[PDB]
């Protein structure tokens, strides 16, 4: 995928996006992590539908810096994109 | 009328073969749901035509079809070779298929 | 991988009897027999051609599943055995057979 | 009559009923059963959700408490029986 935006951020959460492609890029499946940008940790992480180019992540330390990375099935497409937040 | 319900599941088959590949690891969202689609409706429909059909002929034409469209799929859309001996196989099959029907 | 080759054709065999006794998917065990004798035959497929080239396992296993289909059909079904569609049965299947040896 | 047999309600409440039958023999097993229930005196419709085979139980909620009910479980065909059907008050 591309384009991995924070939409939205409350205190405590932020509602991210991506663009999935178009028809034959379109993949089954993206994982989101989430996590302290520089923790010591496990970090979080969900999966979303391929059909879906939006996620929530909620839970969040409110004035902490995370970092964001949604993932591809697997390696054969766009490589992984990341971004750093802070709430 | 369950011969026509056949022809149709043989076809699926060759759909859902070729979305397999085209889908990678069942990863790739169009080919996975094509060939989700496509197992569910051959399968369903090989069902209904086993229930009129003998199973022993159904099956066997059914795979027919299936192995057929892929040759006539591999040779048209891959640039597979046209052997002549493909061509032989292929009237084999089909003459199989036919007689089968044929006899009914 | 030979073995496990001919266990993947077995099991086609055995879901194809399952799906005759299903009725159109409808009786529960046949319906499941059926499903579950395919990812069977699938994987020891996988696992085959992870090892036998994949012309020659491919012609092998749906060799077995094609005849054997054919044999157990003439018998827990009672299915015909005419002289012509021996002979039309022996076509498709070497058709069958042929075609997969080749690619 | 051979599939379902010995619908029952197990369970009972003014908006909930826990209903359950005899599915049979391992070959009279089928793979879904669909349960039918409206007000007997028929308002209009019948409610209408599938079961998976292998559950001998469903349970039905959201009903209106001191009316009856009928409530039918079928087979997938009609070839292996007749839908059974009963009448029960909330
Ligand atoms: C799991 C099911 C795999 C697909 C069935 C194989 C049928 N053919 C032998 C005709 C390819
Ligand atoms: C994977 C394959 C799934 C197949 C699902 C089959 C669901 C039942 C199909 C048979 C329905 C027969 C209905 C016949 N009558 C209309 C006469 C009742």
């Amino acid at each position: 995928p591309t384009k991995l935006e924070v939409v939205a951020a409350t205190p405590t959460s932020l509602l991210i996006s991506w663009d999935a492609g178009h028809w034959w890029e379109w993949v089954t499946y993206y994982r989101i992590t989430y996590g302290e940008t520089g923790g010591n940790s496990p970090v979080q992480e969900f999966t979303v539908p391929g059909y879906s180019s939006t996620a929530t992540i909620s839970g969040l330390k409110p004035g902490v810096d995370y970092t964001i990375t949604v993932y591809a099935p697997t390696s054969d497409y766009g490589s992984p994109i990341s971004i750093n937040y802070r709430t | 009328m369950a011969w026509l319900i056949l022809i149709i599941a043989g076809i699926f088959e060759v759909v859902w073969a070729i979305a397999l590949k085209y889908s990678n690891g069942f990863t790739r969202l169009i080919p996975s749901m094509i060939t989700l689609i496509g197992m569910l409706i051959s399968f369903y429909l090989l069902s209904q035509a086993t229930k009129t059909l003998p199973i022993g002929t159904a099956y066997t034409i059914w795979t027919g079809i299936g192995a057929l469209g892929a040759v006539i799929c591999g040779i048209i859309f891959f640039k597979e070779p046209l052997t002549a001996l493909r061509i032989v196989f292929m009237i084999l099959l089909l003459t199989g298929i036919i007689g089968l029907k044929a006899t009914s």
